[PDB]
């Protein structure tokens, strides 16, 4: 019959006999062992009348990249391949880009962008510059690297997903607009680095700052801290912040660990109604609102000390069953640890919680001091006449470990450790809480209302550096020679909702940086993780980028002015983070210190007023997939990862896959943890925030395949004794 | 390794007639003209040789 | 194996089809010869030698073939 | 406003029938993320506070009009039994009603519900003339 479709354009083109094998053989033009009738045949597609040809690339790039394993685990580049080519199609329909102009000069007035950069740089250079951007770099991508990308990452309109952008002009506009305020003499020669590092995935960039660049909405931090005392206006102000903050990609470290207990109230009233119970509903609908930004959706994470009055009893509320009455499992909850509990435990002192504001001088405490704090924990256990409640700390260990491993979300900070070691002066403005991801700290400051400029909130930026992708880490200083330099024109670029949150992030201008690929390296280097090979392996090379990014920092910063409140820094005493460590027995990965430039923080001391923060170790795991690196510093689940979301069921692959095809080690095949924490103990060494760590289990190991309470309590322990930072999921293995 | 084994491994043996094979007129008719005609030519080259 | 190959064109000469129209069948013929000829005792005739350029074929063809610290 | 004015023997007459539909957002973005239906769980959460001054336990009152794209869909929200979607069983829920609705009822005319912010001079027009 009329064996026509719907072409690109709208008219009835032929029956699709030929012509079709020419687009899978554009893609396998150089591949080998793909099987192009295979995936020509096992599309299984129906071929009825009325069909558009987008549609049937959709549907063949649906079942190409289904039929992958580390049997052929070849042609997930045709799979690639095939979808750029789409995305170019529904892009322009051609495979030729404009010259960066008419592409720029025509779809600036479509409010996409933002109306500045024609009006930032010059149409002559501008073809100039032009003249760099070959496409054929574009076909080196991966399957789960294209399907996030038209996922979310590049400018759409979220409800007609009709792509306005290229995965090419990407690096160079983002490039060219963190450049705009620089003297017109070397940008042009400088943008050329940036775009060099950032196409060769060298450097890898998060969405907040790739999914809201050249974006009228400028934002672009990753995290922020807020921290609410027992007032009302103080309740409503953070709940205003709460709301109209994490309208725009933002991630959330609510903490209300100082609100009240259930006494009484001196006025003439109820104590607290229930006390926390009905008041963190407030927060948990709060967080739950329009997404952030318009990509996913944001979830907070509270905090509370230990010695609350309102015992765990409330830490059942992330349980699964129990009753209506309160079971809020929205958030990630988090508790407060220090150095005495875990002692009052071994002692067997049974812990007798109490009221924070019935008494005076012990919140502050907590974090202060031991002296006056253990001399009122104990004048209070000799104080008849005021309301608390004691138990034993077993009972109430074991219900929290419970909790912690039902539902596989509950962190814990160790604040102890959040103060021994960070770059701040933790005698005027000590750290309280950290964010959703539990990778970062900084001073915070309560509130009355928002606009008043008393209350200071911060918040932070982040990027990645690849680590496998390299040759000799002797350049990597130039590599950051440009890119803090780019973060530093990121903070005056972008703008504040809060009022208050301008100040204190235009002064400290806090900022850290961590690293995507862990496995490739360690394999690229030829030790594994089991045996401890690794326990100072890495301690030569890895062990001097976090001592020379100071030195980028203070060559690039020492005309710069300086950090109005640098003053309020324990590095600004003069004393470098190249031995402020308590470790356990500063020997257990012993090395010669590689690199102790004392001309560093001699320079640093004379005119080196950087940044607050240095660098950190984030997770980054929606990113990273954009160069098919290993998702964190945990290892992959195998060889071949297959992971589900909203979208579908993608299967990404490590990197050289066929020259090292038993290299790697899967985390099924690693039982013992205590590699993995000497591991990130091994990093403490050098880390500058922190560190986003998790552990994992196999019940395949255990007595009648049930989880222990003491192995994995030592476990704890012994994380608690070297490499002591924040914890995250149980990660289970069904 | 002969007849002693191969001429004794036909034991496969199996009726014509025994199988069911009926829905080819009934997924023969709406098809395209070459393709019965390469379907044929293949059937006569195989019944040739 | 030259006469197959032309013979691998008359039944071709008229339209395409799924799966496989001249390409395809031409190298699976290749295939076939440079690994069939390497039983008996022969030189390559065909260099290359690569993958089986359509591999589904052998799922059907007789898989049953004859602490105070 | 309600967080902080219910803590004194209030009572209140809580009125959002002006938020947004489902439409689209302009600028790039979620429509309303699902429209009211999140959004009316933070005042339910907010009138479910502190004693109104120590005596008893206030409840609040929303309102919407009738002619709202997000329809009686949403009404059910008072019903018990149902999936835990959307079921804030903790508030007095109110409707709009002028006289042509139920003129247009009795004629038999289907109404057509509509979006409040992409149409102009319609919810005030609800009130004028
Ligand atoms: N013969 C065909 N008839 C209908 N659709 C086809 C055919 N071949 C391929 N398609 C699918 C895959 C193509 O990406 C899509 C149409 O893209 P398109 O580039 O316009 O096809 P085309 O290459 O034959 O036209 P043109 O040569 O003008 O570029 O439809
Ligand atoms: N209406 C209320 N009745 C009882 N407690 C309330 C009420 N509203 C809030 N609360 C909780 C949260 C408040 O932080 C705390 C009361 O402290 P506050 O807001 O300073 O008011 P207040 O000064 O009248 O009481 P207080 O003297 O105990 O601080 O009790
Ligand atoms: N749904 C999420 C997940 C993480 N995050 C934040 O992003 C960081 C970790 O996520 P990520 O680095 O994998 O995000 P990407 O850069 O990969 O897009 C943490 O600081 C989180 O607070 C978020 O805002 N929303
Ligand atoms: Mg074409
Ligand atoms: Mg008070």
């Amino acid at each position: 019959t009329d064996l026509k479709v719907t072409k690109r354009d709208g008219r009835l083109e032929a029956i699709d006999l030929d012509k079709i094998h020419r687009v899978v053989t554009w893609a396998a033009e150089g591949l080998e062992n793909v099987s192009v009738s295979q995936v020509e045949l096992k599309s299984h597609i129906q071929f009825y009348n009325g069909i558009r040809t987008d549609d049937i690339h959709e549907t063949i790039i649906k079942a190409a990249a289904d039929l992958i394993s580390e049997d052929t685990p070849d042609y997930q580049y045709l799979a690639a391949r095939l979808a750029i080519f789409h995305l170019r199609k529904i892009a322009y329909g051609e495979y030729e880009p404009p010259h960066l102009y008419n592409h720029v000069k025509k779809l600036t007035d479509a409010g996409k962008y933002d109306r500045h950069i024609l009006e930032d740089y010059s149409r002559e250079e501008f073809d100039e510059l032009n003249a760099y951007i070959d496409h054929e770099r574009d076909m080196s991508f991966s399957y789960a690297a294209v399907k996030q990308l038209e996922g979310k990452y590049l400018v759409q309109n979220r409800v007609t997903r009709q792509i306005y952008e290229t995965p090419q002009f990407l690096y160079v506009l983002v490039a060219m607009c963190l450049f705009s305020k620089y003297p017109k003499e070397a940008r042009l020669d400088y943008v050329k680095r940036f775009y060099d590092a950032v196409s060769t995935f060298k450097v890898s960039l998060p969405t907040p700052i790739m999914s809201g660049v050249r974006t009228p909405t400028r934002q672009f931090s990753s995290c922020v801290l807020i921290e609410c005392d027992d007032s009302l206006d103080s309740i409503n102000a953070t709940t205003s912040a709460i709301v109209k903050y994490v309208s725009q990609r933002a991630g959330i470290g609510i903490n209300a660990g100082r609100i009240r207990g259930l006494d009484s109230e001196i006025r003439g009233g109820e104590a607290r109604h229930t006390g926390c119970i009905p008041f963190f509903k407030m927060f948990q609908a709060a967080v739950k609102s329009c997404s952030q930004g318009g990509v996913r959706g944001g979830a907070a994470t509270l905090f509370y000390p230990l010695w609350h009055i309102e015992a765990e009893s409330l830490l059942v509320l992330k349980n699964n069953r129990g009753v209506e009455d309160n079971r809020i499992r929205q958030l990630d909850y988090g508790v407060q640890i220090n150095r005495l509990l875990y002692t009052r435990l071994i002692k067997g002192g049974n812990i007798t919680l109490f009221s924070p504001n019935e008494v005076s001088g012990l919140y502050e405490a907590f974090f202060a001091d031991q002296d006056e704090f253990e001399r009122l924990y104990t004048k209070y256990e000799q104080d008849p006449n005021i309301r608390k409640r004691i138990i034993p700390a077993a009972d109430l260990f074991s219900t929290l470990m419970q909790e912690r491993a039902g539902t596989g979300r509950i962190y814990i900070q160790n604040v102890d450790h959040c103060n021994t070691h960070s770059p701040f002066d933790p005698r005027v403005a000590p750290v309280h809480q950290s964010n959703l991801c539990m990778e970062i700290a900084l001073p915070t400051k309560p509130l009355d209302n928002i606009n008043d400029p008393d209350g200071e909130i911060a918040l932070c930026t982040l990027s990645a550096f690849n680590l496998g992708a390299l040759n000799s880490l002797d350049e990597l200083e130039g590599l950051a020679d440009l890119t803090v330099r780019a973060l530093d024109a990121l903070l005056d670029y972008q703008g504040y909702p809060v009022e208050a949150a301008r100040t204190s992030t235009m002064d400290r201008r806090s900022l850290g940086i961590g690293v995507i690929n862990y496995a490739y390296y360690l394999a690229k280097n030829g030790v594994r993780y089991s045996d401890g090979s690794a326990l100072g392996l890495t301690h030569r090379t890895f062990e001097a980028i976090q001592y020379y990014l100071l030195k980028a920092s203070a060559n690039l910063a020492k005309e710069y002015g300086a950090c109005t409140l640098f003053n309020q820094t324990v590095y600004s005493q003069g004393k470098l983070p190249i031995d402020t460590y308590k470790k356990d027995l500063d020997a257990v990965c012993g090395e010669p210190l590689h690199y102790d430039w004392e001309s560093l923080r001699a320079d640093i001391v004379k005119y080196g007023l950087r940044n607050s923060t240095l660098t950190a170790l984030m997770p980054s795991e929606t990113s990273s997939q954009i160069a098919n690196a290993t998702n964190g510093i945990e290892p992959p689940r195998g060889l071949v990862t297959v992971k589900a979301s909203k979208d579908g069921i993608l299967k990404q692959v490590v990197p050289e896959f066929e020259t090292l095809k038993n290299a790697y080690e899967t985390l099924w095949q690693l039982p013992g943890n205590e590699g993995y924490l000497k591991l990130v103990g091994v990093m403490q060494k050098f880390v500058d925030q922190a560190i986003s760590a998790n552990t994992a289990y196999d019940p395949g190991k255990f007595e009648g395949n049930k989880v222990s309470m003491k192995q994995m309590l030592k476990d704890l322990l012994t994380a608690y004794k070297y490499g002591v930072k924040t914890l995250y999921y149980h990660n289970t293995r069904d | 390794v002969f007849e002693k084994l191969i001429e004794k491994q036909l034991s496969f043996f199996w009726r014509p007639e025994e199988i069911d094979v009926s829905r080819d007129r009934i997924d023969y008719a709406n098809l395209p003209e070459h393709e019965k005609h390469i379907f044929i030519s293949n059937l006569k080259y195989q019944t040739l040789l | 194996a030259e006469q197959e190959k032309e013979w691998a064109a008359y039944l071709f000469k008229d339209g395409s089809m799924i799966g496989l129209n001249k390409e395809i069948l031409s190298q699976y013929v290749e295939y076939i010869t440079n690994l069939r000829m390497q039983a008996v005792g022969l030189p390559a005739g065909f260099e290359g030698a690569n993958q089986n350029p359509i591999p589904w074929i052998n799922a059907w063809l007789s898989s049953d073939n004859v602490d105070f610290e």
